[PDB]
């Protein structure tokens, strides 16, 4: 199965209300294993799985000294943009960077990332090829050429294709019981009448890994996205992740529905009927 | 700048089963900017005791949090979630139904 | 783990 790693990072200013505030975290596929926040009391980059909690001193002093880096990298940040885009001091805003890479199901290299966003808005991102920008407007042109001057891209893609690489296939196997595992989702449905002439049919997909799955409902084999109603994928809280699909059957016509799961995890995917 | 909305999911870690310690998750996300209030409430009073993950957001840069706390459900007892945004003019009230 | 590179906008 393919896999990836990826660190992600807010920074909101507190105008009159001390420095920015900066989250960052790390994410290996759908689990989270480290953390930092600039509100912090250890401000430190602290472990968010078991599995990194084996990694030594070194491990986390380093990453200590590189999170904490970013922090004030983004400190910066803030006060640049403001400026590109002549903004009042007082204005609190936000800037998230992303980056990763992604590796095939091989464990090879098969793409890398880094965006930046302000207020929401796509800012600047390294395009596919790892050497190029797109650069959003006349601000994000400035960073862009900096960046093309400085030779960002270049140091970028020895990361994201060297290191970034490394230490994923590394975090997989060290954490290999948790990262690489499938946890089927446990399926299920629940029919509750909703009128004399109408019942509600959901269909559940419960202690599920990873996150990726498609949960349909078909009336003889005829799809109903239009007429589904599809929750959002949530975590479970323990590692795992739950979603549903619901659709309002006139009663008498429970034997038409069909609920159809698609998960890494399952066998063969799952065509549940109410019967 | 981008105000967007965030979508409330509460929810049970195991299915729900009166007696059964578990735990009550309120899942925001699709918001921005972060910064939200949500609560738990049990019964109309807020939890104390509730905890989020780290804040992350998604490829679209909409952030996400899980508030969790630990709660052992109850054939009476009726939970919610409270959450308060800038794109809220007031407090979303989306209560807990076991079958959701 | 993190990059060891700093970008500034």
């Amino acid at each position: 199965g393919s896999h990836s790693m990826r660190y992600f990072f807010t920074s909101v200013s507190r105008p009159g209300r001390g420095e920015p505030r900066f989250i960052a975290v790390g994410y290996v596929d759908d689990t989270q294993f480290v953390r930092f926040d600039s509100d912090a009391a250890s401000q430190r980059m602290e472990p968010r799985a078991p599995w990194i909690e084996q990694e030594g001193p070194e491990y986390w002093d380093g990453e200590t000294r590189k999170v904490k880096a970013h922090s004030q990298t983004h400190r910066v940040d803030l006060g640049t943009l403001r400026g590109y885009y002549n903004q009042s001091e007082a204005g609190s805003h936000t800037v998230q960077r992303m980056y990763g890479c992604d590796v095939g199901s091989d464990w090879r290299f098969l793409r890398g990332y880094h965006q930046y966003a302000y207020d929401g808005k796509d800012y600047i991102a390294l395009k596919e090829d790892l050497r190029s920008w797109t650069a959003a407007d006349m601000a994000a042109q400035t960073t862009k050429h900096k960046w093309e001057a400085a030779h960002v891209a270049e140091q970028l893609r020895a990361y994201l294709e060297g290191t970034c690489v490394e230490w994923l296939r590394r975090y997989l196997e060290n954490g290999k019981e948790t990262l690489q595992r499938t946890d089927a989702p446990k399926t299920h449905m629940t029919h509750h009448a909703v009128s004399d002439h109408e019942a509600t049919l959901r269909c559940w997909a419960l202690s599920f890994y990873p996150a990726e799955i498609t949960l349909t409902w078909q009336r003889d084999g005829e799809d109903q996205t239009q007429d589904t109603e599809l929750v959002e994928t949530r975590p479970a809280g323990d590692g795992t992740f739950q979603k549903w699909a619901a659709v309002v059957v006139p009663s008498g016509q429970e034997q038409r529905y069909t609920c159809h799961v698609q998960h890494e995890g399952l066998p063969k995917p799952l065509t549940l009927r109410w019967e | 700048m981008i105000q967007r909305t965030p979508k409330i999911q509460v929810y049970s870690r195991h299915p729900a089963e009166n007696g059964k310690s578990n735990f009550l998750n309120c899942y925001v996300s699709g918001f921005h900017p972060s910064d939200i209030e949500v609560d738990l409430l049990k019964n109309g009073e807020r939890i104390e005791k509730v905890e989020h993950s780290d804040l992350s957001f998604s490829k679209d840069w909409s952030f996400y949090l899980l508030y969790y706390t630990e709660f052992t459900p109850t054939e009476k007892d009726e939970y919610a979630c409270r959450v308060n945004h800038v794109t809220l003019s007031q407090p979303k009230i989306v209560k807990w139904d076991r079958d959701m | 783990a993190l990059w060891g590179f700093f970008p500034v906008l």
